[PDB]
RNA sequence: CAACGAGGAAUUCCUAGUAAGCGCAAGUCAUCAGCUUGCGUUGAUUACGUCCCUGCCCUUUGUACACAC
C-alpha cells in the first residue's frame, strides 16, 4: 500500500512549556509540540526548528502519542540545549549540530524542571512525580535519586556538591545534603500547594496558593536541626491567584536585585529588593514613637526589605517568563503566553522612578499562530491553506513555505470554504453573521449581517461554487448564489430542529444535512424532494461525506463510531466503531473510496470503504483534532486541532550447604590472613623493624557487599531455611565444620551479632557437633580444644544472661500482678464464693469440638 | 529521622515515644541494645534509661503494650524483656501496679516469658555437648 | 551440563559391583561362544577361571580394566 | 493474648508482632502492605 | 517437550479494529494446533495426507451421485 | 549375470509370576477369522532412589486446640 506520512507541523510558536533566553534583542528558544523551534526576537523569523530525525507516522513510529516537551533549559556557554519531556525523558542537544547526545529516561512522570550544575557536566532534573534526579554528563548515569516529597516538584535551588532544596506540590520545603542524599529539613511552606522558589543567597521566597508569599533565612552554616531554614515573615500581592515563577537578578553598575513572580493571570508583578543601606535607614522611620510594642512591630519586615515595582500586564493568560538587564532602566522581559503568542517587554526606571503608568512591549511574535483553536481548516486546488479561529485570525497560509501571507478579522468564526477560482473566502461565524474575504485586495468583500437567526454551523458550496448552502442552529438552513460577486438568498429551508451539518454531493446530486435529533436527511438539489433519512445513531451526528461516485456516505457523530450508508436505497453497510471520544470530521480522498476521519482524543485515522478495516492509525497530534481538508487532487490531507498545530499528510544455582560451604571457605580464609597480618605486626613491632608482610588486600565480595566476613556468613546462614537446614549442615564435610567452628569462635567476640542471633548460632553449632561428634573427639590439636572451651564460656554466658533477665521479669511481673490483686480483689472468705466468683472471672475461649 | 540516622538514640525514643512511631521505636531499642552489648546496675546507655525512668503513666502503657506484642515473637523477646527489666527497675512498683490498665498487659505477657525462659533453659541444658566432647577431647590421651 | 561431553569420576556401591560382575562374567561367555567350536559351558568355565585368576586374558576383567581406567582418566 | 489488628487506624499491626505506623511507612511499603493485605483477603 | 497448551499461549502471545489480522492469524493457529486432521508418517532416511478433508469430498462426490440417481 | 547370514539414523513400550519363550482350546448380539479372546507351562535382568535434566501439578496467613518450630 502508499501509506501515508507527515511532510511538515506549524501553526504553533509557545506551547505548554516554559522559555530559556540567550544573548546575541537576542534569540529564544520555546517549545512547539514535542519539538524545540528557535526565534529572534528582533525580526521573528523562525530560524530553527529543531526536531526528532524520525517523522511522526513513519513505519517505526509507536502506537501513542508523542512526548510533548514539558521544559527548555539551555547551558549558555558550552552550549547545550537540555530539554525535557511529557513521559520523562530528557534529550540533551548540541546546538551547533542539532542532533541528540544524551538520552535520559530516568523519571516516571512529566518533568517539571531541569538545571545545570557546576557549569557543566551535571544536570538535575525534578518532576511531576516526586523525586528529583541527578544526572552526569561524563558518565551518562543517574547518579543520585533524592525521593522524599509526596506531589510534584515545583522547584529547587542547587549549589554544586553539598545543598539542594526543593519545594514540591504539597506544603512542603525541603534541603538536602547532597553528601548523604538524606533529607535534612523539612518545613510547611504553605498551607495548600507551594509553587515558586527563588533565592540570592541570603534571602529565600517562596510562594504558595493565594497571594502569600513568604520570606525565609537560609542559615547554610547553622547546626541546629530545625534552623537551617527559618521563617522570616509574610506579605501580599496583587493576585489572589497562584503566583508559579519567581526569579532574581543582580544587575552590576551600582548592585542591585530585581525579582519577579509570574501568576497564572495575565500578571507578572516585579519587585526590587532594596539594599542595606536604606535597611539601615529606614529601621528608624518605622522604630519612631519613642519597646515590647517597638519591637513587635519591628517584627511584623517583608514591606521593609521589599518594594514593589511595574506591575507589568498582558493581554492573554501568562505562560512563561525570563529577562535581562543593563542599567536598571532596562529590565528587558521575554514573556510567553498561554495563547500562542511571545511578547518582548522592556521597563525602564531611573533608578528612583520607573518613568511610565505602564511597561511598553519592544516585540511582539505572534505572526505564525492564531491565539484560539483553529475550528475549520481548508485547502486551495493544491496551493494554499486556510485557517479559521474564534479571534477573527482567519489566516491563508501557503503549503510550500508554511508562512501565513495573508490574515483577516472575522469573529467566532466555525466555518469557512473557498471559492472555486481560488483567491476567494467564504465564512460563517457563530453569531447570525456570515463573511466573505479574498486573497489580493483588503479584508471585506461584504459581509451579511442576519445571515441567520442563530449560530451557523456548517456550509458547502456547489461543485462549480456559484450557490452554497448554509445550515443553521435557528432550525433553517438557506441556499445562496453568488450575483455580479455578493450573495443572494433565495430560499430557505426551516425544519423542526436545529441542524447542524450540511453538506452537497460532489456531483450537485443530493443534499445531506445532518440535524440534531439523531439522525440524517438526503434531499435532491434539484426538488427539494426529502429522498431518504438515515437514522440509528443514537446522538448528535456530525460531519458527513459523500462519495466521488455519488454512491457512499460516512457519517460520524458523538457516539464514537463512524456509519457507512450505501445512498441508492439508504441502507446500512458497516457501524464500526473508532475513536474512543468523538469523532470531529470525517474526509473521503479524491478519487477512492478510502477515507479520514479525525476525531476529539488527538488521532487521524485512515480506512478503506471495501474491507473496512484501519490503514493507519495516525499519532502525532496532542489534543482535540477539531478540523481536517484534503486535497481536491492527488491526495495530500492536512489536519489542524486543539493544541494550535497544523499538519500536513503526505503518501511515502547452588543450595543451601554448598552456599554455606563456599561461603565458610573465604569467610575463614579472609579472617585467617587477617590473623596471620597481625601475627606479622606483632612480629614486626616486637622484634628488629625492617621487614613484615606488604598487604592483604579485602576481599572483592566481602568490600563489594560491605561485611564484615562474620557478617556474610552469618547472612547466608540465615538465608538458608529451616527445611533444609539439616541438610545443609549434613552435606559438609569435617574441614568445612572445623572452619565453621573457627567461624563461631571468631563471631562470639563481637557481641552484638552474637546476641542478635543466639538461638540460630546454638541450634546449628550444636547439630554441627552432634552429628560430627564421632571425628571430633578424635581429633587431636590443642588448638581446636582450646577453641570448643572457648565457644562454650562465651555461649553459655550469653544464654545465661538472657534467660537471668527473663526469669527476674517473670517473678517482677507476677510480683506485680499480686500486689494489685491483693490490693483490691475481692473480699470473699467462704470458698465455695471464692470459687464461683473466680470461676466467673475467669478467661474463657470456645473450642469447636468433635463429638 | 535526623536522630535515626545520626545515632544519638535517647532523644530518637522519646521522639518515637511522642509520634508514636512502633518499628522505629523497635529499631532505636534494638539498636540501642545491640551496642549496649558491644560496649563492655545499667543495660541500655545510662541517658536512654533514665529517659525511661522519667516517662509518665500514658506513655508507659503504650510503651508496655508495645513490649507485650514484642514478646509474641521468640526472636524480638529480648529487646521487649530488657525494655520490660529497665521499667521494673527504674520505676515505683506499686504505681506500676496502680496505673489503669497494666494487669491486662502482665497477664499477657507473664505467660510468653515463662514460655521463653522454657526455651532458653533447654537451650543451655543442651548447651552441654561442648562440655561432654571436651572431656572425651582429654580421656584422649 | 546440558550435555557437555565431560564424564566425573564416582564411585560404586557393591551391589553395582555384584551385578556388573555376574553381568560381565555371563555375556562374555555369550561371545566368546558365539560361533566358536566350544559352547556356553565350556567357554564360561574357561571365563570364570580366567577372571578368578586375574589374568586379563578374560572379557569380564579387561572391562573392568577399562572402566577404572577411565575413571582414573578423569578423575 | 494473641496480636490481632491495631487499636488504631494509622497503624498496621502484623500477626508478627511488628506494629508500623502509616505516618512512618514509605510509599513502597504502602503499596506492598496493601497488596499484602489484599492477598490475605483473597485467601 | 513443553505442552500443547504451553505453545498456544505462545503463539497468541505471538500473533497478539482491523479485522483480516485476526480472520488470518485465528485460521493459522486452527489449523496448526489442530494435528489429528492431518497424517503424519515418520522418515526413514513429515504431513503425507489429509483425511478428513479427503473424507468430505469422497463422500459429498458421491452424495451428489446419489441424488443424481 | 536377483534377494538374504539378526536389521542404520531415529523411535516406542516396559518394574514380579512382570518382560520374554511355549503350545492348547474357544469364536459368546459390538469387534474379530488376512484374526480375536481365553487357558495353562517355563520364567528372568535391572530401578525400587531422585527431583540434577524434561515436563506436569500444588502452595505461598500455619489455623486445626496443645507441645515444638
Amino acid at each position: 500500500y502508499q501509506r501515508f506520512e507527515q511532510a511538515a507541523a506549524f501553526g504553533v510558536i509557545a506551547s505548554n512549556a516554559n522559555c530559556v533566553w540567550i544573548p546575541a534583542p537576542g534569540q529564544l528558544i520555546t517549545s512547539a509540540l514535542e519539538d524545540v523551534n528557535i526565534w529572534d526576537i528582533k525580526t521573528g523569523d523562525l530560524v530553527s526548528k529543531l526536531s526528532d530525525g524520525l517523522p511522526p507516522g513513519a513505519s517505526d513510529a509507536r502506537g501513542a502519542k508523542p512526548a510533548e516537551c514539558t521544559y527548555l533549559e539551555a547551558h549558555k556557554d558550552t552550549d547545550l540545549l537540555a530539554v525535557g519531556y511529557a513521559d520523562g525523558v530528557i534529550k540533551v542537544w548540541d546546538l551547533m549540530s542539532k542532533t541528540v547526545l544524551l538520552n535520559f529516561n530516568g523519571h516516571k512522570a512529566a518533568i517539571t524542571l531541569l538545571q545545570f550544575d557546576g557549569t557543566g557536566t551535571r544536570l538535575i532534573s525534578g518532576s511531576k512525580d516526586s523525586n528529583i534526579i541527578v544526572w552526569d554528563l561524563v558518565g551518562e548515569v543517574g547518579l543520585y535519586k533524592l525521593r522524599s516529597h509526596k506531589d510534584s516538584i515545583t522547584g529547587f535551588w542547587c549549589q554544586g556538591e553539598d545543598w539542594l532544596i526543593s519545594t514540591s506540590k504539597d506544603g512542603m520545603i525541603k534541603l538536602w545534603d547532597l553528601k548523604t542524599h538524606q533529607c535534612i529539613e523539612t518545613h510547611i511552606a504553605h498551607t495548600g500547594e507551594c509553587w515558586g522558589l527563588a533565592v540570592k543567597d541570603d534571602l529565600l521566597i517562596t510562594t504558595g496558593t493565594d497571594s502569600q508569599v513568604k520570606i525565609w533565612k537560609l542559615d547554610i552554616e547553622n547546626d541546629k536541626m530545625g534552623g537551617k531554614l527559618t521563617e522570616m515573615g509574610i506579605f501580599e500581592k496583587q493576585s489572589k491567584q497562584r503566583g508559579l515563577k519567581i526569579e532574581f537578578i543582580t544587575n552590576s553598575s551600582d548592585k542591585t536585585s530585581f525579582f519577579y513572580i509570574q501568576n497564572a493571570d495575565k500578571t507578572i508583578e516585579t519587585f526590587r529588593i532594596r539594599k542595606e543601606e536604606e535597611i539601615a535607614r529606614g529601621l528608624k522611620k518605622r522604630e519612631k514613637r519613642l519597646l515590647t510594642e517597638e519591637e513587635i512591630a519591628k517584627s511584623i519586615y517583608s514591606s521593609f526589605i521589599l518594594h514593589p515595582f511595574q506591575t507589568i500586564r498582558s493581554l492573554y493568560k501568562i505562560k512563561s517568563a525570563s529577562w535581562t538587564t543593563v542599567s536598571s532602566s532596562k529590565l528587558e522581559l521575554v514573556l510567553t503566553t498561554s495563547s500562542n503568542t511571545i511578547e518582548y517587554y522592556s521597563i525602564p526606571y531611573e533608578k528612583r522612578d520607573p518613568t511610565s503608568p505602564a511597561p511598553l512591549k519592544t516585540h511582539t511574535i505572534e505572526l505564525q499562530g492564531q491565539r484560539t483553536d483553529v475550528r475549520s481548516i481548508d485547502i486551495s486546488d493544491d496551493n494554499k491553506l486556510l485557517a479559521t479561529a474564534s479571534n477573527g485570525s482567519l489566516k491563508i497560509w501557503n503549503i510550500k513555505t508554511h508562512k501565513c501571507i495573508r490574515t483577516f478579522e472575522c469573529g467566532y468564526a466555525l466555518t469557512c470554504k473557498f471559492l472555486p477560482g481560488g483567491l476567494l473566502v467564504i465564512l460563517g461565524t457563530r453569531n447570525g453573521e456570515l463573511q466573505l474575504f479574498d486573497l489580493a485586495s483588503s479584508s471585506l468583500l461584504d459581509t451579511i449581517e442576519d445571515a441567520h437567526d442563530a449560530a451557523i454551523w456548517s456550509l458547502d458550496l456547489t461543485s462549480d461554487g456559484k450557490r452554497l448552502v448554509t445550515g443553521s442552529a435557528d432550525k433553517t438552513v438557506k441556499f445562496w448564489d453568488f450575483k455580479v460577486l455578493k450573495l443572494h438568498h433565495d430560499t430557505t429551508l426551516e425544519l423542526t430542529d436545529d441542524i447542524l451539518c450540511v453538506r452537497v454531493s460532489p456531483d450537485d446530486r443530493y443534499l445531506a444535512i445532518s440535524l440534531l435529533d439523531n439522525t440524517v436527511k438526503v434531499f435532491f438539489l434539484d426538488s427539494m424532494k426529502f429522498y431518504l433519512s438515515l437514522y440509528g445513531h443514537k446522538l448528535p451526528v456530525l460531519s458527513i461525506d459523500i462519495s466521488f461516485d455519488s454512491k457512499m456516505i460516512i457519517t460520524s457523530s458523538a457516539d464514537k463510531n463512524i456509519k457507512i450508508w450505501g445512498l441508492d436505497f439508504g441502507d446500512c453497510h458497516k457501524s464500526l466503531f473508532a475513536h474512543q471520544d468523538s469523532i470531529m470530521n470525517v474526509k473521503f480522498l479524491p478519487q477512492s473510496h478510502n477515507f479520514f476521519s479525525c476525531s476529539k482524543d488527538a488521532v487521524v485515522k485512515y480506512w478503506d470503504g471495501e474491507k473496512f478495516e484501519c490503514i493507519q492509525k495516525l499519532y502525532a497530534h496532542q489534543s482535540e483534532v477539531w478540523a481536517l481538508a484534503v486535497a481536491t487532487d492527488g491526495g495530500f490531507v492536512v489536519s489542524s486541532s486543539h493544541d494550535h498545530s497544523i499538519r500536513i499528510w503526505e503518501e511515502t544455582s547452588l543450595k543451601a550447604g554448598e552456599r554455606l560451604m563456599e561461603a565458610l571457605d573465604l569467610g575463614i580464609a579472609e579472617i585467617e590472613g587477617l590473623e596471620a597480618y597481625n601475627r606479622d605486626m606483632k612480629l614486626w613491632q616486637r622484634k628488629k623493624l625492617g621487614e613484615a608482610p606488604i598487604k592483604p588486600q579485602g576481599n572483592a565480595v566481602l568490600i563489594a557487599v560491605n561485611k564484615t566476613p562474620e557478617q556474610y556468613i552469618m547472612d547466608t546462614l540465615l538465608r538458608i531455611r529451616m527445611s533444609q537446614l539439616e541438610d545443609a549442615l549434613m552435606v559438609m564435610p569435617f574441614s568445612y565444620v572445623l572452619k565453621f567452628l573457627k567461624f563461631i569462635d571468631t563471631v562470639m567476640q563481637n557481641k552484638t551479632l552474637l546476641h542478635s542471633h543466639l538461638p540460630l548460632i546454638c541450634k546449628n553449632l550444636f547439630f554441627i557437633i552432634k552429628f560430627n561428634h564421632k571425628e571430633l573427639v578424635s581429633q587431636k590439636n590443642e588448638e581446636l580444644k582450646l577453641q570448643i572451651n572457648r565457644v562454650k564460656t562465651e555461649l553459655r554466658s550469653a544464654l545465661k544472661s538472657t534467660e537471668d533477665d527473663l526469669g527476674f521479669n517473670v517473678q517482677g511481673l507476677k510480683f506485680v500482678k499480686q500486689q494489685w490483686n491483693l490490693r483490691h480483689n475481692y473480699e470473699f472468705v467462704d470458698e465455695y464464693d471464692q470459687q464461683e466468683k473466680e470461676s466467673n472471672s475467669a478467661r474463657k475461649r470456645v473450642f469447636g469440638t468433635v463429638i | 529521622q535526623n536522630y535515626m540516622s545520626k545515632g544519638d538514640w535517647t532523644n530518637a525514643f522519646l521522639l518515637a515515644m511522642t509520634l508514636d512511631h512502633p518499628m522505629r521505636l523497635f529499631n532505636v531499642l534494638k539498636r540501642a541494645l545491640g551496642e549496649s552489648r558491644s560496649r563492655q546496675e545499667v543495660i541500655f546507655n545510662e541517658e536512654l534509661d533514665q529517659a525511661i525512668s522519667i516517662l509518665n503513666d500514658e506513655q508507659l502503657i503504650l510503651l508496655m503494650k508495645r513490649c507485650r506484642d514484642w514478646n509474641t515473637n521468640a526472636k524480638t523477646h529480648t529487646i521487649a524483656q530488657r525494655t520490660i527489666r529497665c521499667i521494673l527497675m527504674h520505676h515505683n512498683i506499686a504505681k506500676l501496679s496502680e496505673i489503669p490498665g497494666m494487669v491486662k498487659i502482665v497477664d499477657a505477657i507473664i505467660p510468653y516469658t515463662q514460655r521463653h525462659f522454657t526455651r532458653v533453659d533447654n537451650l543451655v541444658e543442651q548447651s552441654y555437648i561442648l562440655d561432654y566432647a571436651l572431656v572425651e577431647m582429654d580421656k584422649l590421651f | 551440563g546440558g550435555g557437555a561431553a565431560r564424564r566425573q569420576a564416582v564411585d560404586v556401591s557393591p551391589l553395582r559391583r555384584v551385578n556388573q560382575a555376574i553381568a560381565l562374567l555371563t555375556i562374555g561367555a555369550r561371545e566368546a561362544a558365539f560361533r566358536n567350536i566350544k559352547t556356553i559351558a565350556e567357554t564360561l568355565a574357561e571365563e570364570l577361571i580366567n577372571a578368578a585368576k586375574g589374568s586379563s586374558t578374560s572379557y569380564a576383567i579387561k572391562k573392568k580394566d577399562e572402566l577404572e581406567r577411565v575413571a582414573k582418566s578423569n578423575r | 493474648y494473641n496480636v490481632g489488628k491495631a487499636e488504631k487506624d494509622g497503624e498496621i499491626r502484623l500477626k508478627n508482632g511488628v506494629a508500623m505506623s502509616k505516618e512512618e511507612l514509605t510509599r513502597e511499603d504502602k503499596n506492598r502492605l496493601r497488596r499484602a493485605l489484599k492477598r490475605k483477603r483473597s485467601k | 517437550a513443553g505442552s500443547q497448551l504451553k505453545n498456544l499461549k505462545a503463539a497468541l502471545k505471538a500473533r497478539g479494529y482491523d479485522r483480516e489480522e485476526k480472520k488470518k492469524a485465528i485460521a493459522e493457529i486452527r489449523e496448526e494446533f489442530n494435528p489429528f486432521e492431518i497424517k503424519a508418517a515418520r522418515n526413514k532416511r513429515i504431513a503425507v495426507g489429509k483425511p478428513g478433508i479427503s473424507k468430505q469430498i469422497g463422500e459429498e462426490q458421491r452424495k451428489r451421485a446419489f441424488e443424481a440417481r
